[PDB]
């Protein structure tokens, strides 16, 4: 359950996905979200592990 | 890497399918063939430095 | 910004000895005066890059 | 405000008093990496098989007996030959997406050696699996 | 799709990526590589993966396909226009729907509006 | 690691950087008592796999065979 | 960035002793019960399953393999073809997927 | 054996005859001139834009709709 | 004069068409072999018909012998004979490649007893039997490299691996880094 | 029980179809010969595979064969830059190392690739759309937030940009149907009615000539005398056509010192 | 560069010959760009057809067995 | 790793059910070639299509383009 | 659509016909490097 | 002029920087630009080279 | 990423000289 709940920091490279700025030139204006702060992990059942 | 002992050159060819379009029997035609011109362009050097 | 700043080439002397064509063909060239323009970076001399067409016999390391 | 404007959203107090429960997070300054070396019996000399996919044999199934068949059947005039060249090209583009659920490595349907001679009877399932491969 | 014979090689390179691979323009040395007569223009060279397609017709024409179309300069020509094509159509949707991948993209690296600067 | 996408500058693994390195064990009997190589071949499929095998006999019982 | 760098949600301990680097212990860490004790518990569950749950089982396994269907309308095609004509939210209720 | 009947179901059929009516619709198509412009293809243009016109509602904000079963690329 | 033929232009009226071949008319240089001619050329003559590239009539036949034990099947003949294939993970698949490359060393093992008088002359006989083998094998050095040995691409080519993730990606995915360098999270 | 023969079995009707790409006179005489007594060999080696027993790829004199690589002007340099051409040479030269390393992947193309969610991530989704499908979503707050917390975070920033994606797919695939669907002006007031009964091989070369004076034999009774009187009719019709010429525009790239629009190249030097 | 049997056909090339110059050479290439985007609309819009017809669900919990290949080390 | 119980059982049942997929598209075929244009051109169509004529031209309907069973 | 909710903002469809006129930017793989020695 | 006008790509890291998802927590809802896709890169004059 | 690699916005030559590399 530890490894399971073990990340890396920084996740993925963010210059590799779709940008705002093109989304908004192809006639879609995204809309901006919060961070889910209530948000706890957890591990599956032991099964999935 | 095929002349190195225990390479660790693994990015240079040694994880790669490489083939020629050369004759066959490398070491016995091809090789001395490159050894051969190797004496040439010496004993040409040292006749005309000289 | 670091690598931006660095980018902009400093200034290299023209005058060689280490290459043998520079060594001979600057025997006769004539010193010509730089006249002031005005500014502080006036390319009189050769560039320190590797892509100059006057430095890239120099080794970069 | 004193001679310069500073543009920004309209502020919303209410975000003061939000509720933010702290939850734990440990950072490990040493850990474990990806890969890791392993020590075990090795050969002197040893040899590498290679499968090459060259697809210019017809002595294995790596020949795309489909694109080559119908490439050909392209050459020739008929009326169909636009509608060949568009069956060609939606070939092309499902060969481009080797996910887990299109490829010859799990024995796909359509996507592996065993059932490559089927795309020589039904080559309009390719519009099913490129719609399946972007389900899953 | 290329409208096009020529093609800018860098507009066909990443911006953000490792640049692994190129889309070169066709290897008119190959056309020489082939023993027998042939009739070729040099109107059709130039345009994407249709030359090596060319190249196996007259290979296959002259050869058939069994163990005279097995020679070196016959085989390259198959595998180059089946290569050519499966690179083409991945650069092609990769070029259609991650314009922005490549060098020459404004999306590339946007540059902002003026509003965003603060001034 | 290359090619599972980490393009590498340098080569080795003595780090110059802010990384921890791993010199190898020290040929002298105190380090190896203490530390010894990982071994590949203790690196197991798990037992549980066998039980999957249950589905065989009662599929054959099932058949009549 | 550290190259083994590593972000747990978990608490854990590392071993204060020389020469190794370990996690020795999981704060409040609580053990069940053991291997055995599991295993007599689920006999239990598997042998009134065995002697009083299979009456009428293939009924419901036809509603399960129904609604593990991407679609809805293969699933209603489904149960009305292999199950008799059942009703998606009846079959639902069967299962325990209605809350 | 368990899952034969899925082959019974309309949308198989509907697929077939969407793909023998762009075959049709592929084979009607023609060039008309060479004159080396768009217009070559003249009455072409509105013998597709009748197949597109046929599954699609052109005066829609978003004629082609996304599905998780789509077609993307 | 202007020939009329099965292929027809693309005008509208009759105008247009003639104003078509007085254009291509005024373009054509005619270039004739014999002497006292206003057009001679006796290289660089021109040919007045086009070359067209089709499919000969060896290759439409060749593509339909690839075919030939397809047309005798029906679909479920086919799918039954090609496609699947009963099971059987009994058979020794790479005695191939050990009759092959074993055959080297009982080879070695015939050779090295050659009546060769010189010692020499089997040096020679030796050198010429390590290029053969090395063709293969690469690296003559022991703990250095690996042997290259092309093989053919079947359905059965790594059979008992399927089931890893990681061998495929291993084998199939060269990744491309990115500029925030690192493996995939 | 007869092990299983592949499809190519059926086209050579052997295993031991001794193919060597080396077109000498020594390779291919010894492949006959080799060829016909491969049932009574026992130095034969096997180039069909078959569900029994593995085979060899294609031959190259005693080595093996594979094609040139496609052409990729990747290198990497060591000691000096040797401005490697792909399309110099016909077979690649060897990556000598001191010279040259060439780019990964000698044989391998570009395709697009999914990691695959964890199955217990998996088992949350499937989840919450049967929850959602049967009860609505309004009641499947429980499920949502089990695959908030269940899936681990770099599946949750995969999810978020599939969906971002697939959004700008969607309007690339709508902005190609807005200009396929545009009427222009060419087909102003035209409908299925204007269409001509045509198909494809009526826009070929036996229907439509193509635009080339020697497509078929159109022009060949044309002689000298034919074409000066031609001449003098297209020059009589550019007696009108000729009074009409574009201005001459403004250069857009003539400061050196700025970035130059990318505009459409010269058809001539 | 995709589309390219397409292009190649919609360019007559499966039948006769490109002109020599460039100029009108140039012109048939762009001459195209309209039907490639009507012929690639066309294609977007297949109807939806049952993904359990030549595929098993991956996802289903009876492949959760994870078995392996028993080989025989001959 | 992947199940190899799901790798061998769905390609057999991907085959197997190619075989009877391949009867009912007979069928839909020969049921097909015996409907009205304008049958075949509104059935499954959009709601919001307004079926016009096209010229009636001649085009074959070929089962299958190589000439295979 | 096909029971299946995407939710997406309102689509523009003037953005199709945007004027984007190409810029030159030409990549050099070999180039210069921050520091030398 | 050239090495004026010789960027390197990608930037600086995007996870250094100002997150959309905490400006909407304090306060503040970012609005969603576009690519200036008409400005072309020039260099000064030679005295700021 | 190649350790050397720019972007450059205006137009450069290369020469095609043997052991060496500048505009
Ligand atoms: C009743 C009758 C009963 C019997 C009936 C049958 C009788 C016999 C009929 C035989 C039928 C044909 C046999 C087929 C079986 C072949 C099996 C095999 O192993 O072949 C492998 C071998 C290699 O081919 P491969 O491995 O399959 O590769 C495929 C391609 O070649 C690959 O293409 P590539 O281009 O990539 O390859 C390059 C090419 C390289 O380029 C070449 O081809 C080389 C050619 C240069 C040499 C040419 C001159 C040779 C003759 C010099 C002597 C002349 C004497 C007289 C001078 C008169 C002057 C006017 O090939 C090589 O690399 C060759 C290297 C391997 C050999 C080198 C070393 C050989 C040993 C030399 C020392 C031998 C000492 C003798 C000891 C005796 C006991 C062993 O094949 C052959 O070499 C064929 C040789 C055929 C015989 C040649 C004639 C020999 C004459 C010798 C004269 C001295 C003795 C006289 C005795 C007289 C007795 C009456
Ligand atoms: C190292 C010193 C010691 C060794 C010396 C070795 C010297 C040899 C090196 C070569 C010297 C460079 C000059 C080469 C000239 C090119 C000739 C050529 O390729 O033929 C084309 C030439 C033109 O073809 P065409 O049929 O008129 O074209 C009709 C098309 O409608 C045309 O219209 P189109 O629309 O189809 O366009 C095609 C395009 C095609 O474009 C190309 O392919 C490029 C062609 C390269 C030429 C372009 C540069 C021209 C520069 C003009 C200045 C050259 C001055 C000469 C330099 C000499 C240096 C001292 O344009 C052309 O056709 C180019 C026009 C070529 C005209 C050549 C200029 C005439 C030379 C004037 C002097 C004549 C002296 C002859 C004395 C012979 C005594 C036996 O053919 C002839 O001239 C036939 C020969 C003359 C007929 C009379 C029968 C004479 C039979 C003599 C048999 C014995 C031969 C010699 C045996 C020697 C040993 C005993
Ligand atoms: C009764 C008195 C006699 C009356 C009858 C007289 C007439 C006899 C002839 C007819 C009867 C023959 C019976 C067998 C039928 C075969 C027919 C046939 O055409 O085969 C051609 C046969 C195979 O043709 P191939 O396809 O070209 O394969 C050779 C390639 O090099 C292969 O290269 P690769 O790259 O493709 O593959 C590599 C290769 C590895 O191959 C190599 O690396 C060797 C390459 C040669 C050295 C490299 C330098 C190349 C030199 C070039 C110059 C040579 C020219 C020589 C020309 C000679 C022409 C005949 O590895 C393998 O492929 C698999 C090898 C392991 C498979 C199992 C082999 C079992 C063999 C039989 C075992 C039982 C025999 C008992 C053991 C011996 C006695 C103690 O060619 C040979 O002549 C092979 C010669 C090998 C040495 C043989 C020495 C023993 C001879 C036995 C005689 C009887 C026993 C002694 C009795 C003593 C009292 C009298
Ligand atoms: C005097 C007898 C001495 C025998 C040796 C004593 C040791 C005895 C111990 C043996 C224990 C047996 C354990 C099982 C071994 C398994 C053997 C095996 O795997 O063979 C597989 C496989 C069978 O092929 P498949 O049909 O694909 O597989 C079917 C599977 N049912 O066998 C082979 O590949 C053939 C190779 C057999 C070994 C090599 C034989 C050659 C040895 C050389 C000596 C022969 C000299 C004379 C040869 C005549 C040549 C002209």
């Amino acid at each position: 359950r530890m490894r399971y709940l073990t990340e890396d920091p920084a996740g993925d490279d963010p210059l590799q996905k779709t940008k705002d700025e093109h989304l908004v030139d192809l006639g879609f204006i995204p809309k901006v979200f919060g961070a889910n702060v209530e948000v706890r992990k957890r591990a599956p059942h032991d099964k999935y592990l | 890497n095929s002349a190195l002992i225990g390479s660790e050159n693994q990015s240079d060819s040694m994880n790669e399918l490489n083939t020629n379009f050369s004759m066959t029997y490398y070491i016995l035609t091809v090789l001395p063939g490159k050894f051969i011109y190797w004496i040439y362009e010496i004993l040409h050097t040292f006749f005309v430095v000289c | 910004a670091t690598r931006w700043y660095g980018r902009q080439p400093g200034h290299l002397l023209r005058a060689d000895t280490y290459w043998i064509p520079n060594l001979v063909s600057q025997r006769f060239a004539k010193h010509q005066p730089a006249h002031w323009d005005g500014t502080q970076n006036m390319p009189i001399f050769r560039l320190a890059d590797p892509k100059h067409k006057d430095s890239y016999m120099v080794q970069f390391r | 405000y004193e001679d310069f404007v500073f543009t920004t959203p309209y502020f919303q107090p209410e975000s003061t008093f939000k509720s933010v429960p702290k939850l734990f997070s440990d950072i490990l300054l040493g850990g474990v990496e990806w890969v890791y070396t392993t020590s075990e019996s090795v050969l002197a000399y040893d040899y590498k098989l290679w499968y090459l996919w060259s697809g210019v044999s017809n002595l294995d199934e790596s020949f795309d007996m489909f694109f080559n068949q119908y490439w050909a059947l392209s050459l020739s005039t008929s009326v169909f030959q636009l509608f060949y060249a568009v069956i060609l090209d939606r070939y092309l583009s499902v060969l481009f997406q080797n996910t887990p659920y299109t490829n010859d490595w799990f024995r796909m349907m359509l996507h592996s050696k065993e059932t490559a001679l089927i795309w020589l009877y039904h080559p309009e399932l390719s519009w099913h699996i490129n719609g399946l491969n972007q389900f899953f | 799709t290329i409208f096009a014979e020529t093609w800018e090689a860098s507009e066909y390179q990443y911006r953000n990526k490792a640049n692994l691979k190129t889309l070169p323009v066709n290897h008119l040395g190959k056309l020489a590589e082939l023993k027998f007569d042939f009739v070729e223009y040099k109107a059709h060279q130039l345009i994407a993966c249709h030359l090596y397609e060319r190249m196996t017709i007259h290979c296959m024409n002259q050869y058939g396909l069994f163990k005279d179309f097995y020679r070196p300069e016959c085989l390259d020509a198959q595998y180059y226009f089946k290569t050519c094509v499966e690179l083409n159509a991945a650069y092609g949707i990769q070029k259609k729907f991650f314009p922005e991948h490549f060098v020459g993209s404004p999306y590339a690296r946007p540059v902002p509006q003026f509003q965003q600067l603060g001034l | 690691t290359l090619r599972a996408g980490k393009n590498i500058e340098g080569s080795g693994q003595v780090h110059f950087g802010y990384h921890d390195q791993k010199w190898g064990m020290p040929a002298i009997p105190m380090f190896q008592l203490m530390y010894y190589e990982l071994p590949g071949n203790s690196i197991v499929v798990n037992p549980c796999r066998n039980q999957n095998y249950r589905l065989y006999f009662e599929m054959r019982k099932k058949l009549g065979i | 960035m550290q190259n083994t760098t590593n972000i747990v949600h978990v608490p854990v301990h590392m071993g204060h002793t020389h020469y190794f680097d370990y996690i020795d212990s999981f704060p409040k860490l609580k053990e069940g019960p053991t291997l055995e004790e599991n295993h007599i518990t689920n006999q239990k569950i598997l042998r009134e399953q065995l002697i009083s749950g299979q009456q009428g089982l293939e009924q419901n396994l036809c509603l399960r393999n129904c609604f593990k269907l991407s679609q809805k309308r293969y699933i209603e095609f489904c149960l009305d073809r292999k199950c008799g004509g059942a009703d998606f939210q009846r079959a639902a209720t069967i299962l325990g997927y209605t809350k | 054996k368990q899952n034969e009947y899925l082959l019974e179901h309309e949308d198989v059929k509907r697929y077939v005859w969407w793909y023998e009516d762009l075959k049709e619709t592929l084979a009607r198509v023609h060039r008309q001139a060479n004159n080396h412009k768009a217009c070559d293809f003249k009455d072409s243009e509105i013998i597709l834009q009748d197949f597109i016109r046929r599954y699609t509602n052109p005066k829609d904000n978003l004629p082609i709709k996304f599905h998780p079963q789509g077609q993307t690329f | 004069p202007v020939k009329e033929g099965q292929a027809k232009l693309w005008f509208s009226t009759k105008e247009e068409a003639d104003a078509y071949d007085d254009k291509m008319i005024s373009n054509i240089e005619l270039k004739s072999q014999d002497y006292e001619d206003e057009n001679f050329s006796p290289v660089f003559n021109r040919k007045t018909q086009e070359y067209f590239l089709e499919p000969s009539e060896k290759f439409k036949s060749d593509f339909a012998e690839l075919l030939r034990p397809l047309r005798s099947l029906s679909f479920n003949q086919v799918v039954d004979r090609y496609v699947l294939i009963p099971p059987n993970h009994t058979f020794y698949r790479n005695w191939t490649y050990e009759k092959f490359l074993g055959g080297f060393g009982l080879s070695y093992l015939i050779l090295r007893e050659l009546p060769l008088r010189n010692f020499y002359a089997r040096v020679f006989v030796m050198y010429a039997f390590a290029a053969k083998v090395l063709d293969h094998l690469g690296n003559p050095f022991p703990f250095s490299g690996h042997g290259q040995i092309v093989a053919a691409a079947d359905r059965w080519n790594h059979w008992d691996v399927r089931c890893y993730d990681n061998v495929m990606k291993a084998l199939k995915y060269i990744r491309i880094p990115t500029v925030q360098n690192n493996i995939p999270e | 029980k007869a092990p299983g023969q592949i499809y190519a079995y059926d086209i050579h009707n052997t295993h031991y179809p001794y193919v060597n790409i080396k077109q000498d006179s020594q390779t291919q005489l010894l492949a006959s010969f080799r060829r016909s007594i491969a049932s009574i060999n026992p130095f034969s080696y096997r180039q069909v595979p078959s569900q029994d027993r593995a085979a060899f790829g294609l031959r190259w004199g005693n080595a093996w064969y594979a094609p040139n690589p496609y052409p990729n002007g990747i290198h990497f340099d060591r000691v000096f830059p040797t401005h490697y051409d792909p399309l110099a040479e016909t077979n690649r030269t060897k990556a000598n190392l001191q010279l040259i390393k060439y780019a990964p992947g000698n044989y391998s193309t570009l395709v697009v690739t999914s990691e695959k969610l964890p199955r217990p991530c998996i088992r949350t989704i499937q989840n919450y759309r049967r929850c959602q499908m049967v009860n609505g979503t309004e009641k499947c707050n429980s499920e949502a937030q089990d695959i908030l917390a269940i899936c681990p975070n770099w599946a949750l920033d995969h999810m978020k940009e599939k969906v971002r994606f697939y959004t700008k797919a969607l309007a690339i695939n709508n902005q190609t149907y807005i200009r396929a669907m545009q009427v222009e002006e060419y087909n102003q007031g035209r409908t299925v009615a204007d269409v001509a009964p045509k198909t494809w091989i009526h826009g070929t070369r036996q229907h439509l000539r193509p635009d080339t004076m020697w497509a078929d034999d159109r022009y060949t009774n044309i002689t000298q005398t034919e074409i000066n009187e031609a001449i003098k009719r297209v020059e009589a019709r550019k007696a009108r056509e000729h009074e009409k010429k574009p201005v001459e525009q403004a250069n857009v790239n003539a400061n050196t010192g700025e970035q130059p629009v990318r505009v459409e190249k010269s058809l001539y030097p | 560069m995709d589309n390219y049997f397409t292009a190649i056909t919609l360019l007559g090339l499966r039948d006769q010959n490109l002109p020599p110059f460039k100029d009108a050479r140039l012109q048939r290439y762009k001459s195209i760009k309209k039907m490639i985007d009507l012929i690639e609309t066309t294609t977007k819009l297949a109807p939806p057809m049952p993904v359990e017809l030549f595929m098993l669900n991956p996802t289903d919990p009876e492949w959760d067995d994870d078995m392996t290949y028993p080989t025989i080390t001959h | 790793r992947t199940s190899a119980h799901y790798i061998e059982i769905n390609a057999i049942y991907g085959a197997e059910m190619m075989k009877r997929y391949h009867k009912v598209w007979e069928n839909i075929i020969e049921e097909r070639s015996k409907a009205t244009d304008q049958e075949k051109k509104t059935r499954y169509a959009h709601p919001s299509y307004q079926y016009s004529p096209l010229p009636v031209v001649s085009i074959p309907n070929v089962l299958n383009p190589l000439n295979l069973q």
